[PDB]
């Protein structure tokens, strides 16, 4: 389905990708990459995670129907990454 | 308009 990118990141001292998510299926809007800070996991990754890109796969599961709050709890979940890399399919935009 | 820093 459309033209897609693999992304793999390990995260920071505290945990962190440096990039920011909004929508899902409470706000009525598919799930976004708002912001991605200079410097970071998200920033340094190759390929790189980029500003509207949309998130499809969260280490491989299907987020089409999950709500926000969900989607962030995918994303800290740091025993579905595999081998300690969060695994992301985007469609960008 | 939900936003998280993740």
């Amino acid at each position: 389905h459309d033209n897609l990118v693999l992304i793999r990141m390990k995260p920071d001292e505290n945990g962190r990708f440096g990039f920011n998510v909004k929508g899902g299926y409470d706000q009525k809007m598919p799930v976004i990459v708002s912001r991605v800070a200079p410097g970071t996991p998200a920033d340094l990754c190759v390929p790189r995670l980029n500003e509207g890109d949309q998130v499809v796969l969260i280490n491989g599961r299907d987020i089409a129907e999950h709500t926000h709050d969900q989607v962030v709890l995918f994303i800290k979940a740091s025993c579905e990454r595999h081998s300690g890399e969060l695994m992301l399919l985007v469609r960008p935009n | 308009g939900r936003e998280t820093e993740v």
